[PDB]
RNA sequence: GGGGGGAACCUGGGGAACUGAAACAUCUCAGUACCCAGAGGAGAGGAAAGAGAAAUCGACUCCCUGAGUAGCGGCGAGCGA
RNA sequence: CUGUUGGGAAGCAGCGCCAGAGAGGGUGAAAGCCCCGUAGGCGAAAGGUGGGGGGAUAGGUGAGGGUACCCGAGUACCCCGUGGUUCGUGGAGCCAUGGGGGAAUCUGGGCGGACCACCGCCUAAGGCUAAGUACUCCGGGUGACCGAUAGCGCACCAGUACCGUGAGGGAAAGGUGAAAAGAACCCCGGGAGGGGAGUGAAAUAGAGCCUGAAACCGUGGGCUUACAAGCAGUCACGGCCCCGAGGGGUUGUGGCGUGCCUAUUGAAGCAUGAGCCGGCGACUCACGGUCGUGGGCGAGCUUAAGCCGUUGAGGCGGAGGCGUAGGGAAACCGAGUCCGAACAGGGCGCAGCGGCCGCAAAGUCCGCGGCCGUGGACCCGAAACCGGGC
RNA sequence: GCUGGGGCUAGGAGUGAAAAGCUAACCGAGCCCGGAGAUAGCUGGUUCUCCCCGAAAUGACUUUAGGGUCAGCCUCAGGCG
RNA sequence: GGAUGACCCCAGGCGGUAGGGGAGCGUUCCCGAUGCCGAUGAAGGCCGACCCGCGAGGGCGGCUGGAGGUAAGGGAAGUGC
RNA sequence: ACCCGGUGAAAUUGAACUGGCCGUGAAGAUGCGGCCUACCCGUGGCAGGACGAAAAGACCCCGUGGAGCUUUACUGCAGCC
């Protein structure tokens, strides 16, 4: 959810950036690794609950 | 697991039947329509559910029965839906129309009638009507039937 | 509204690509419509001319052929290096081209 | 556009709980004087439409 | 002040037929196509002599739904709140 | 930035660097850092707009009591003819009104589907009123949209040429190259055209220009052919030529042998269609249904319009739909119900696998597929009918 | 009587010493554009490959007879055995 | 058999129009892809007596061509004359 | 008309390496069988055949196709009473 973090990483070829409200399986399956905020991990657990 | 692994199960996505695409396919030329006649034509036949070649139809030779109604239409009257004792088994304490609505048991806009199938439970059940047997069973099981007006 | 030209007649430019890459020369002409520049003694071609009043004896003449303007980089009059151009606003408060490597005016 | 219900069928026929199609027996609308009581009585019942005809009629009642 | 124009859109005044009903006339197509008048960036509608059964709602317009229900119908084909 | 191959580097190699910018288009080939841009920011003296903010102004405002003055007229209302509505004369109300008759001012009047009573609802015969809605000539953004027979009729000087008295109809036609460096000059020729020279990485890239298929025409070569009977091939063998116990080409002789498609009981058929070649050319889509099927959940399954977010991110939203009970024209009753006097008889209905667990399943949602309904619904084709114009 | 020029009458309409003649080179109903992709139970056409199975040209009814609905006969899935 | 489309062995079926079913090939476009093939030559064209495939096709090689093409695995259609 | 110089169409055309008889064949065969005849290629001529070309027979029937016309067919409408 940190905009500053997303802005810094977004232009990297190997990085896809998302706010946790936007977590979706296409973007997960597209990428080799998943990296999340504890905060993001939390809204995720709320979403799948 | 990546994109090149994402795959439907066998049978989930099947190929279409394509006709009029050659001898080898089994569906060339006439495109599975046979030779001539109305059915082979673009636009085809009259409705097969009804039409019978000009003869008076199976349907139309049967008699009408009953009240069909008339303008200005449906007469408003209170409507009942029955829910069985067995369907009440999941509840505790007090059951009411709104609760049965919410549970997906009772449809909105319907008055509630309790029916005799299944076993009664000691519950206070609030309803617009009861079958005789529903009434008997609920008393015997120690429940409290409350009748609305 | 207007074609953006980072180079003008007749600053000194490096020809950064093509057969004449590495070459340096003054910009003889700028042709915005073709997005091209003419650079002195760069991109020489042999042109056939008819025996005419303009060319008695006829034969051939040498001509500078236009260069795609992106192939060309201005040379900083200050630090003498090929550079991209920046805009700087003066007190005037006009705007000028300035070198990117140092900060000198290119005019 | 969605299928329309055939009202001619809806007025003559009913789909039972197991998907049978039931209609009134024909032949007692009139000319009854010389028909035996057995004929009148038995024609006063419903009957189950033969399967091929029932399927056709059901298709006319998509929202029953 | 008016006149005339504007791709569709809009409202009003008029308004078919093929076709469908496996013929055809009621019916359908369809108040559609089209003609005309007018409007404007929209137009129409609009502040209950409404709804219609809730002891209820609260202008009008528009979308979802109600619902292919209620009904209408050579109770046919179909039409349809 | 350098080196390197190359006509050319952006390719490859070495060493770097930017990134709130690695969308995309260019540059001699394939470039984040060369160019135009992109992310992020900045900008109007003039004219337009201004639904947002601020301010004026117009307008806005009590209580009982009595009085019964007013409260939209050829109107309501009734009848006749008709329209609108789901309502086609129907028990036919309501709303509208062409004709006739023709009121009342709240103790007045219209409505709740003939009518009457009761009970309610509402205030006709004057007018205006943003917004949410529709459209796309215009500008922009974006495509599991087209790529010159496609996509608009038009990529190009097209509503043109041309056709028609006119209304009206209505085309074809895109590409040299990186750069014109678009071939000076000489040679044959009246010119056209060509041969040299020359430019170019390339000139069968030379302007009648990218690629350059096929029909079709020609030149050269190999095999073959003037005693032979043929859907033209095929099987065999032999001859010659070619490439080097094999193969390719050709075909002398011998065997066998009734084109293709369509339509038909039946066609080589003297039945249809086709000169040949290239390109265009016909079973689709939406919504609904019905089966099957791949999953999700399961007495439950599922959301629609919207709303928030995103800017190729997803979520919220339960209104509603299907299912959970049937039977009866219905009142109604209900695991039953209807017919019946019946407690008769009959019709239509009613009841998982394993050690609480799992599993499976009603059902339902979504995807996929077959087929059906509605639309032009596989494509092409009438003769005609109608409307408005010429 | 013929003829120049200037005019009027047109689509179910004109005009016709009448032939259903003529109304812009085909008139028992002009032409153009539109409804419109009218409708066509008729004729034609319907495009890659391989594999398994494999019909009918009957019966009933049909303003039906060269078209249909149902049955029969083919095929595929599940079930029974 | 072996346990499961691993391959082998024995056996039997395999003419086919309307038509049913099954399995595949190829075309355009999307994901894969900020990748990968590509001027030491893309696509397209012309040959081939070679390789794989039952076949539709797919490789490979020579020539042409001169700037694009696009895998395994999936998705969608203006998809084969 | 014919020949030489100049310019140079057309309908038609599955492809053709396109003979006779007697047969056969969907019943009138260059194309099938048997036999007979026949060196290869033209030019001017003739029309018996190619069921020669042209025109999706205008006769005839069929289509619940169309149109013009009629009437004591049906049902309307103008117009008149
Ligand atoms: N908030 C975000 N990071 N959104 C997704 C990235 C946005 C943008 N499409 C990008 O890739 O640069
Ligand atoms: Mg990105
Ligand atoms: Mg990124
Ligand atoms: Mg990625
Ligand atoms: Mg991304
Ligand atoms: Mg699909
Ligand atoms: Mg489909
Ligand atoms: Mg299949
Ligand atoms: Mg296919
Ligand atoms: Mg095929
Ligand atoms: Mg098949
Ligand atoms: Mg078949
Ligand atoms: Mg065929
Ligand atoms: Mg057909
Ligand atoms: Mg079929
Ligand atoms: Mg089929
Ligand atoms: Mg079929
Ligand atoms: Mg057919
Ligand atoms: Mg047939
Ligand atoms: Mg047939
Ligand atoms: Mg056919
Ligand atoms: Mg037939
Ligand atoms: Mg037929
Ligand atoms: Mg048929
Ligand atoms: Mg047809
Ligand atoms: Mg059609
Ligand atoms: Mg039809
Ligand atoms: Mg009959
Ligand atoms: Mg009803
Ligand atoms: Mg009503
Ligand atoms: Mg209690
Ligand atoms: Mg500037
Ligand atoms: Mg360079
Ligand atoms: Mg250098
Ligand atoms: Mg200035
Ligand atoms: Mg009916
Ligand atoms: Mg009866
Ligand atoms: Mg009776
Ligand atoms: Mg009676
Ligand atoms: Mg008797
Ligand atoms: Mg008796
Ligand atoms: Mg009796
Ligand atoms: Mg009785
Ligand atoms: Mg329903
Ligand atoms: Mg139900
Ligand atoms: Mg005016
Ligand atoms: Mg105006
Ligand atoms: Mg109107
Ligand atoms: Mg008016
Ligand atoms: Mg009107
Ligand atoms: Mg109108
Ligand atoms: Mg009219
Ligand atoms: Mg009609
Ligand atoms: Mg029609
Ligand atoms: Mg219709
Ligand atoms: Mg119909
Ligand atoms: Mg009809
Ligand atoms: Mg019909
Ligand atoms: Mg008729
Ligand atoms: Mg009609
Ligand atoms: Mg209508
Ligand atoms: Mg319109
Ligand atoms: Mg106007
Ligand atoms: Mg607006
Ligand atoms: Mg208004
Ligand atoms: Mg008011
Ligand atoms: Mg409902
Ligand atoms: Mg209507
Ligand atoms: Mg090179
Ligand atoms: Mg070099
Ligand atoms: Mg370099
Ligand atoms: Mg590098
Ligand atoms: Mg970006
Ligand atoms: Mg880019
Ligand atoms: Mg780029
Ligand atoms: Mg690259
Ligand atoms: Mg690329
Ligand atoms: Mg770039
Ligand atoms: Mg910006
Ligand atoms: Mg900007
Ligand atoms: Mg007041
Ligand atoms: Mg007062
Ligand atoms: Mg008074
Ligand atoms: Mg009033
Ligand atoms: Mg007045
Ligand atoms: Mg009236
Ligand atoms: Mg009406
Ligand atoms: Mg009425
Ligand atoms: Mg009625
Ligand atoms: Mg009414
Ligand atoms: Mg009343
Ligand atoms: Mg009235
Ligand atoms: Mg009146
Ligand atoms: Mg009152
Ligand atoms: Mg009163
Ligand atoms: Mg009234
Ligand atoms: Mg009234
Ligand atoms: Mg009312
Ligand atoms: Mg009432
Ligand atoms: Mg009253
Ligand atoms: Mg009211
Ligand atoms: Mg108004
Ligand atoms: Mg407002
Ligand atoms: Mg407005
Ligand atoms: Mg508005
Ligand atoms: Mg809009
Ligand atoms: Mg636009
Ligand atoms: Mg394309
Ligand atoms: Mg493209
Ligand atoms: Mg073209
Ligand atoms: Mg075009
Ligand atoms: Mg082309
Ligand atoms: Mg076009
Ligand atoms: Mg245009
Ligand atoms: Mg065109
Ligand atoms: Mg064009
Ligand atoms: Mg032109
Ligand atoms: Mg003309
Ligand atoms: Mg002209
Ligand atoms: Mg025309
Ligand atoms: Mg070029
Ligand atoms: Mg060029
Ligand atoms: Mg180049
Ligand atoms: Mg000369
Ligand atoms: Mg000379
Ligand atoms: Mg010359
Ligand atoms: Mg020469
Ligand atoms: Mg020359
Ligand atoms: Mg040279
Ligand atoms: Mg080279
Ligand atoms: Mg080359
Ligand atoms: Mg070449
Ligand atoms: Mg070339
Ligand atoms: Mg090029
Ligand atoms: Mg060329
Ligand atoms: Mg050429
Ligand atoms: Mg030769
Ligand atoms: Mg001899
Ligand atoms: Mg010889
Ligand atoms: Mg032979
Ligand atoms: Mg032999
Ligand atoms: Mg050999
Ligand atoms: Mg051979
Ligand atoms: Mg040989
Ligand atoms: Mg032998
Ligand atoms: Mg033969
Ligand atoms: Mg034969
Ligand atoms: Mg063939
Ligand atoms: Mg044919
Ligand atoms: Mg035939
Ligand atoms: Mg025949
Ligand atoms: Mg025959
Ligand atoms: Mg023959
Ligand atoms: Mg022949
Ligand atoms: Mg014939
Ligand atoms: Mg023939
Ligand atoms: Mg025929
Ligand atoms: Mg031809
Ligand atoms: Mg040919
Ligand atoms: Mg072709
Ligand atoms: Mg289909
Ligand atoms: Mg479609
Ligand atoms: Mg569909
Ligand atoms: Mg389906
Ligand atoms: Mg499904
Ligand atoms: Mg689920
Ligand atoms: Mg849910
Ligand atoms: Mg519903
Ligand atoms: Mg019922
Ligand atoms: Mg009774
Ligand atoms: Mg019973
Ligand atoms: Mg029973
Ligand atoms: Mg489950
Ligand atoms: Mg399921
Ligand atoms: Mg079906
Ligand atoms: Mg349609
Ligand atoms: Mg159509
Ligand atoms: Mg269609
Ligand atoms: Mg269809
Ligand atoms: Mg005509
Ligand atoms: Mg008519
Ligand atoms: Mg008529
Ligand atoms: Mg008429
Ligand atoms: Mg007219
Ligand atoms: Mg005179
Ligand atoms: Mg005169
Ligand atoms: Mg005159
Ligand atoms: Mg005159
Ligand atoms: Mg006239
Ligand atoms: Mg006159
Ligand atoms: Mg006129
Ligand atoms: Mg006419
Ligand atoms: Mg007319
Ligand atoms: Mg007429
Ligand atoms: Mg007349
Ligand atoms: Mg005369
Ligand atoms: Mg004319
Ligand atoms: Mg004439
Ligand atoms: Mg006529
Ligand atoms: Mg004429
Ligand atoms: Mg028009
Ligand atoms: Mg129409
Ligand atoms: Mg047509
Ligand atoms: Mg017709
Ligand atoms: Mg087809
Ligand atoms: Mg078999
Ligand atoms: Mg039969
Ligand atoms: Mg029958
Ligand atoms: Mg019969
Ligand atoms: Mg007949
Ligand atoms: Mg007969
Ligand atoms: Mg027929
Ligand atoms: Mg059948
Ligand atoms: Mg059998
Ligand atoms: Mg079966
Ligand atoms: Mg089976
Ligand atoms: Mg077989
Ligand atoms: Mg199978
Ligand atoms: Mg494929
Ligand atoms: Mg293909
Ligand atoms: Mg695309
Ligand atoms: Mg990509
Ligand atoms: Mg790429
Ligand atoms: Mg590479
Ligand atoms: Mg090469
Ligand atoms: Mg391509
Ligand atoms: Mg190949
Ligand atoms: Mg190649
Ligand atoms: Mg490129
Ligand atoms: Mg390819
Ligand atoms: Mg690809
Ligand atoms: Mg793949
Ligand atoms: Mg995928
Ligand atoms: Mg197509
Ligand atoms: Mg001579
Ligand atoms: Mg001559
Ligand atoms: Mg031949
Ligand atoms: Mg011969
Ligand atoms: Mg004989
Ligand atoms: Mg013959
Ligand atoms: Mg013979
Ligand atoms: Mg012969
Ligand atoms: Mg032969
Ligand atoms: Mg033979
Ligand atoms: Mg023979
Ligand atoms: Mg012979
Ligand atoms: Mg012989
Ligand atoms: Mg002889
Ligand atoms: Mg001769
Ligand atoms: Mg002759
Ligand atoms: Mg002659
Ligand atoms: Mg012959
Ligand atoms: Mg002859
Ligand atoms: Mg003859
Ligand atoms: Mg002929
Ligand atoms: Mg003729
Ligand atoms: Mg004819
Ligand atoms: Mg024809
Ligand atoms: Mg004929
Ligand atoms: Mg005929
Ligand atoms: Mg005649
Ligand atoms: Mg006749
Ligand atoms: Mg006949
Ligand atoms: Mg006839
Ligand atoms: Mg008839
Ligand atoms: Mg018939
Ligand atoms: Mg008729
Ligand atoms: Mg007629
Ligand atoms: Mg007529
Ligand atoms: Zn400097």
């Amino acid at each position: 959810g940190n905009e500053l973090v997303r802005r810094a990483a977004r232009n990297l070829p190997w990085v896809v950036t998302l706010a946790p409200e936007g977590l979706n399986v296409y973007d997960i399956v597209r990428t080799e690794r998943l990296v999340m905020d504890l905060d993001a991990w939390e809204v995720f657990q709320n979403r799948i609950g | 697991m990546k994109l090149s692994d994402l795959r439907p199960n066998p049978g989930a996505n099947k190929r279409r039947k394509r006709v009029g695409r050659g001898p080898g396919s089994g569906h060339g030329k006439t495109a599975t329509r046979g030779h001539k006649g109305q059915k082979s034509r673009s636009g085809g036949l009259k409705d097969p559910r009804r039409f019978e070649g000009g003869r008076s139809t199976t349907l139309m030779r049967l008699p009408k029965r009953g009240m069909q109604g008339q303008v200005p239409g449906e007469i408003k009257r209170p409507r009942y839906q029955g829910v069985n004792l067995k369907d009440l088994a999941r509840f505790e304490g007090e059951v009411t129309p709104e609760l049965l609505v919410r549970a997906g048991l009772l449809k909105k806009g319907y008055r509630l009638k309790i029916l005799g199938e299944g076993e009664a439970k000691p519950l206070k059940v609030v309803a617009h009507a009861f079958s005789k047997s529903a009434l008997e069973k609920l008393k015997a099981a120690g429940g409290e039937p409350v009748l609305l007006e | 509204m207007r074609v953006k030209m980072h180079v003008k007649k007749g600053d000194t430019v490096l020809v950064a690509s093509g057969k004449y890459k590495g070459r340096v020369g003054k910009v003889k002409e700028v042709l915005p419509k073709k997005y091209a520049v003419i650079v002195e003694g760069v991109n020489i071609v042999k042109k056939a001319v008819r025996v005419s009043p303009k060319y008695p004896q006829g034969g051939f003449i040498e001509k500078e052929a236009p260069l795609h303007a992106s192939k060309v980089r201005p040379i900083c009059p200050a630090c003498g290096k090929p550079t991209r151009v920046r805009k700087k606003f003066l007190e005037n408060g006009k705007k000028i081209r300035v070198c990117a490597k140092c900060g000198g005016a290119l005019d | 556009p969605k299928m329309k219900t055939h009202k001619g069928a809806k007025k003559r026929v009913k789909i039972t709980a197991s998907g049978k199609v039931v209609a009134m027996k024909t032949g007692k609308r009139h000319l009854n004087w010389q028909k035996s009581g057995k004929e009148i009585r038995q024609k006063g019942r419903k009957f189950v439409l033969a399967k091929p005809e029932a399927e056709r009629i059901k298709l006319l009642l998509p929202y029953e």
